[PDB]
């Protein structure tokens, strides 16, 4: 009984693979000692041996009293962990709960012993986690990976193949089906079930069983801090079914219930810049805000939100300043996104994306590299914003190491001079890793911001066809639901304001007109959409509409954008009220004052017609 | 005038003497105004008092940022030094762990890890005021840096441990397997301090001696421990040691800040 | 002056009155009358006031004295006490002395500069320290621009009066809206209380012993009592608008009713 | 044309926090952000306190920070 205090103490001197001598060692002394089988599998597949763990549980001489088939469930599910990374990993889990259904005598015993009512229900909620668990492994991973190395050109059974694995991934969904409904009917306190069930309904591509249980989600997820995952579907649900005001009540209770969730309160946030009531989300800020007991420095999560928006408001030096205190301290579930933020916006600084045609670009993207080193390295984010850090340079040499580094990413998808000398080192890292192309044309399009990232170098580098090609590839996924989405995520909307960016110069605008109309149905709050339509409606002459939208756009940007406010001021030069446009240039110079062209071609013709 | 108000009851005394003041020193914390009471208190001539409320500010100041708190616990200290002029030294603990809190991070701020890595050790000293997570994380960020993975260990043990206890969602794992699949826990740390007496080598952190169980005292910027008083400037204010070549910058004391 | 909507495209003054009129960009053509407000101090028989909304005439009455002080900026607040003035202005307040030369002519001269925008509803200089005093906070600093000392009070302050006093050790009387008339000495951080009214106290002064204490409340009615234990009210007397206490003689009061 | 706008420099937005640099090392190897949670978000300078003065500046402080929210009347 000491053999575990051993090995736990030996661990705790963080020495390893002799705690795997160790272990094995009493495990050949006594085989029938089931904790120090867990223990040895549980370190073996931490320290990234499978195999070995996988050994561990299958020479368990187990794989009736209570004890025993307590340990049976332990070593499965402990296997099911393990296989955590298909048919195989499913099995383990299946043949979990098939033996805690029959742990029948379960009831034989307590239905007879009168036990605690704790311990009578206590093996309920466990075989309730067992079957939510099941459900959520089924919906979410997918047998789907094979290796496609290159390997020989295929008549048909590769699409065999694929098919096969298509009816696979349906039967896992159908089955889920009834291992959700088993697991709520078990236990109805499992939120975390409900919640899976309500995902799966959204799932099947339904509209019965969507309305009939992943609208129930008031009811079925009252209160806890998983809500928010709740309340993100049941606003993408309602905006599908245009369903606005009902969006937006569910956000004000549940946030009268809680005033410091603050994911719930980006989504809120992000909603509104959805609708384009923006200053309707300020009373919500302040009842955050207030929400503090005394005062004292804000959380992180109220200084993200504070930054997103003023960031969507188009105020970004205090979006950057709020963000800046969000990543304090560091390590918090916010500073890897805070990070990002500050990011995109120093690559980004205006509503004008990379995706358009120079100290302070230099000092820009020398900020942001500098805040990218903040970033782990082994995480994707940081692995597409270097990327992204190096094509902003515009330079064709760091557009092929953006290039390179982008379809690195796809390919993975699928499957103070110490400072200054940092920079210089990850920049040297990125040319050496720099030193594909048909695999992001045929691999699935799993990753869309890499695609993305990849279709804009392709654009600036100068091969507008292949960026065509990848991104029509990379929106074929949806095309609508993705863009309907509350969801802080973007880069769907920003491959809808490049393919406007695209069709604008290809002589053709009746189809940019259908995508943004598209992203303004569903986000009333895009400026540059609203900036694009008022061009094309410049190129169409007509003015007075183009002059309505413009002064959207300035409402939106609080009047702080060089270029809407170049073209609304043109456009009042081109309408003959010359004080509009110079109050529109003053605001321009007042914000943006190194801005070129404004002055000497809106603000001398509007100070020679004034008296005309 | 509280002072001369309790000490003008003298003359045959009275039949009342003070006693207002504790009621009117109530009313100012139970309203909740702090700064009040203490300025009351130390009118009153009854520094003791103020200094805990200091002291008490000192741990409200404490959860937001530790220079307040540092400040707060050198104010009670003084104060304590006024009351006795008007656990001797335990008046100053409050202020020496949280300038630790900053002098290590300072020390850290310079590049200079090894002297950091003496002071994270030497906040073991007042677990009792900074949180055990705070100082061992420290130490274990010291350690990590300067390549000595003995007491990096030492120190994650503790982090999971913790980590283990705030359960009853573990970055501590991740941390310790990835520092341990690579570098061995080897503990790479010489020992150079002799006492006095007994001339054996005790290591740089040492509170005492490792045999002869003398006391010693520790370096206020570089956290070594002092055996020789060649170069040995004192603080007349804190009372309080530090060595010549790293405290020649210093034209004030870093703990209580006096020139 | 006044705010229009769009563009003020010309404004122009009525010839001899104070009012101007001023056309816009809307086709709006508007008339705006002015009356002069103005800020006053007066120290026994030193009288300052603000001329030309940037000069401070000082005239000291009894012996017929006046000389002008050309700030050259917009005067906001002035405070006076014995041979000190401050001068409130829009971004630094100046702490003048006034003094008299061999020829036996008062001159003055700008003794301290305060670098601090300063916000506050009272000012009040004394011999070497200013007091400011907004809402509920009376802030004291000294002539270089330091802190040195700060009460919260109870109530907002409505009004604020150094009253004299040893220097260094100068009392204030101040009164709040909760009808608390109180003596806050520059050293102590206690105030002491006088007097507490049912009304807000929109003025109050001391007598010249500072035995005795009128109290002007919010209804325009005016108190005197004598000052103790417990404030033995003397007389009272309504729809008053100013008081004034004697300063060479104890039982003599001057007041002005509406 | 090509306009990129002035944003604040990264140590304008946090005078203190030269932990940027001291991050930007440890990290080329992996993520130990769960030991930098605990680094203060100021730093300490070389000056000297006053006790009174330091006091007043406590109480002047901690009485500007009520009165921050205290200015929008909200209660
Ligand atoms: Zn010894
Ligand atoms: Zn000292």
């Amino acid at each position: 009984e000491l053999s575990v205090r051993v090995g736990r103490a030996l661990v705790a001197a963080h020495d390893y693979a002799k705690a795997i001598r160790y272990y094995q060692d009493a495990l050949v002394t006594d085989p029938h000692l089931s904790i120090v089988r867990a223990d040895l599998a549980t370190l073996q597949w931490r320290l990234g041996h499978i195999e070995e763990a996988r050994e561990t549980i299958v020479a368990s001489p187990v794989y009736e009293a209570v004890g025993t088939a307590i340990e049976r469930i332990n070593l499965y599910l402990l296997l099911y962990k393990v296989l955590r990374d298909d048919d195989n990993h499913g099995d383990a889990a299946l043949t979990a709960l098939l033996t805690a259904r029959s742990l029948r005598r379960l009831l034989e015993h307590q239905l007879r012993t009168t036990e605690a009512p704790e311990v009578i229900t206590e093996q309920r909620v466990v075989m309730s986690r067992i079957c939510t668990e099941a459900g959520a492994r089924c919906i979410y991973s997918t047998p789907a990976p094979p290796p496609f190395s290159v390997v020989m050109t295929d008549k048909k059974v590769e699409a065999a193949a694929a098919l096969a694995v298509q009816s696979a991934i349906a039967s896992r969904l159908t089955n889920a089906r009834e291992y959700l409904r088993e697991a709520i009917a078990f236990d109805e306190s499992n939120e975390r079930a409900q919640l899976e069930s309500a995902q799966l309904c959204y799932r099947t591509g339904d509209t019965e069983g969507c309305e009939q249980h992943c609208t129930t989600v008031l009811r079925m997820a009252e209160g806890s801090a998983n809500t928010a995952d709740a309340a993100i579907l049941l606003a993408n649900l309602y905006t599908e079914q245009n369903r606005d005001e009902d969006a937006r009540n569910m956000f004000e209770d549940l946030l009268r219930k809680t005033p410091q969730h603050y994911e719930a309160l980006v989504y809120y946030l992000i909603l509104l810049y959805h609708a384009g009531q923006l200053p309707e989300a300020k009373e919500a800020l302040e009842r955050a805000a207030a929400a503090v007991p005394i005062g004292q420095r804000a959380d992180p999560g109220l200084s993200y939100v504070r930054g997103l928006y003023e960031h969507l408001c188009n105020n970004n030096a205090e979006a950057l300043r709020h963000f800046n205190l969000a990543r304090l301290p560091a390590g918090n579930p916010w500073c890897t996104r805070a990070l990002v933020r500050m990011i995109r916006i120093y690559l980004v600084p205006t509503t004008q994306d990379l995706w358009v045609r120079s100290t302070e670009l230099h000092d820009n993207i020398r900020h942001a590299e500098q805040l990218l080193l903040l970033l782990p390295v082994h995480s994707e984010e940081r692995r597409i914003l270097q990327a992204y850090c190096t094509m902003a340079t515009r330079r064709p040499e760091e557009l092929e190491t953006a290039l390179h580094l982008f379809l690195e990413c796809i390919v993975a998808a699928e499957t103070d001079d110490e400072d200054l000398q940092l920079l210089a080192s990850m920049h040297e890292a990125a040319a050496e890793l720099a030193q594909t192309l048909a695999f992001a044309l045929q691999c699935k399009v799993i990753h869309p911001e890499a695609f993305l990232g990849l279709a804009i170098c392709l654009f600036i580098s100068g091969q507008e066809t292949a960026a065509r090609n990848v991104l029509a590839r990379l929106l074929e996924s949806k095309d609508p639901i993705a863009i309907l989405t509350c969801s802080e995520d973007d880069t769907i909307e920003r491959a809808m304001l490049f393919e406007a960016y695209m069709d604008t110069q290809e002589g053709r605008l009746k189809d940019a007109r259908f995508v943004l109309q598209q992203v303004l149905s569903a986000n009333e709050g895009c400026s540059s959409a609203w900036n694009e339509l008022g061009l094309i409606y410049e190129r169409n002459q007509k003015h007075k509409n183009a002059s309505q939208c413009y002064q959207k756009a300035w409402k939106l940007v609080q009047e702080a954008d060089p270029d809407v406010g170049y073209k609304l001021g043109f456009n009042y030069l081109r309408g003959g009220q010359p004080v509009k446009a110079i109050d529109v240039c003053k605001r321009v110079l007042t914000h943006h004052a190194t801005y070129p062209r404004i002055e000497a071609d809106i603000m001398d013709a509007a100070y020679s017609m004034l008296r005309p | 005038m509280w002072n001369r108000a309790i000490a003008l009851a003298k003359e045959h005394r009275l039949e009342d003497v003070g006693q207002l003041l504790e009621k009117y020193a109530k009313y100012l914390i139970h309203r909740e105004r702090l700064t009040e009471a203490i300025e009351l208190y130390r009118k009153a001539g009854k520094h003791d008092e103020a200094a805990t409320l200091l002291a008490q500010l000192g741990k409200r100041a404490a959860l937001r940022d530790a220079l307040k708190a540092k400040k707060f616990y050198v104010l009670s200290a003084l104060e304590v030094q006024k009351y006795r002029t008007t656990t001797l030294d335990a008046a100053w603990r409050g202020a020496e762990a949280y300038h630790f809190l900053l002098m290590c991070q300072q020390q850290m701020a310079d590049r200079n890890f090894k002297a950091a890595l003496v002071l994270a050790m030497r906040l073991i000293e007042y677990d009792d005021l900074v949180a055990p997570v705070d100082g061992y994380s420290l130490i274990a960020l010291t350690a990590y840096l300067v390549k000595n993975f003995g007491l990096c260990s030492k120190a994650f043990a503790r982090l999971e441990q913790a980590e283990r206890n705030d359960e009853a969602p573990r970055p501590f794992a991740d941390l310790a397997r990835h520092i341990f699949m690579t570098h061995s826990p080897v503990d790479t740390s010489v020992d150079s301090v002799p006492c006095p007496t007994c001339g054996s080598f005790n290591k740089e952190w040492a509170q005492r001696c490792i045999k002869c169980q003398q006391p010693f005292n520790t370096c206020i910027v570089s956290g070594c421990a002092i055996v020789s008083e060649d170069g040995a400037w004192q603080c007349s204010v804190c009372h309080r040691k530090a060595l010549e070549a790293v405290v020649d910058k210093y034209r004030n004391c870093p703990l209580c800040h006096t020139p | 002056l006044a705010s229009a909507d769009d563009w003020i495209w010309s404004a122009r003054q009525r010839p001899r009155q104070k009012q101007f009129c001023y056309g816009t960009n809307d086709g709006t053509i508007s008339c705006i009358d002015i009356t002069i407000s103005t800020v006053h101090t007066i120290y026994d028989d030193q009288y300052v006031f603000r001329k030309d909304m940037t000069n401070l005439v000082v005239h000291q009455l009894l012996v017929d004295r006046k000389m002008v002080i050309p700030c050259n900026e917009y005067v906001q607040k002035i405070a006076t006490f014995l041979d000190k003035l401050a001068v409130q202005l829009q971004e630094r307040v100046i702490v003048f002395e006034f003094f008299y030369d061999d020829d036996r002519t008062m001159r003055y001269q700008d003794i301290a500069q305060i670098r601090r925008r300063l916000e506050c509803s009272l000012l009040c200089v004394t011999t070497g320290a200013i007091i400011v005093s907004n809402d509920k906070r009376i802030t004291m600093y000294d002539f270089q621009g330091n802190k040195r000392r700060e009460w919260s009070m109870e109530s907002p302050v409505q009004l604020m009066k150094v009253v004299g006093g040893m220097e260094g050790r100068e009392i204030l009387l101040v009164g709040l809206n909760g009808g608390q008339v109180m003596k806050v000495f520059v050293d102590n951080p206690f105030p002491t209380l006088l007097h507490k009214g049912t009304a807000p106290v929109k003025s109050a002064e001391l007598s010249s012993s500072r035995s005795r204490l009128a109290v002007i409340d919010s209804t325009n009615t005016l108190q005197v009592l004598e000052l103790g234990e417990k404030n033995e009210l003397l007389f009272s007397e309504d729809n008053v608008t100013a008081v004034a206490f004697n300063i060479d003689v104890d039982d003599n009061i001057a007041f002005t009713t509406g | 044309a090509g306009f990129q706008a002035a944003l604040p420099r990264l140590n304008e937005l946090d005078v203190a926090n030269s932990w940027d640099k001291l991050l930007r090392m440890m990290r080329s190897e992996y993520d130990m952000s769960c030991l930098t949670s605990c680094l203060a978000r100021e730093l300490d300078e070389d000056v000297a306190w006053n006790p009174e003065m330091l006091l007043v500046q406590l109480t002047s402080d901690m009485l500007d920070a009520a009165e921050l929210q205290k200015d929008s009347g909200e209660a």
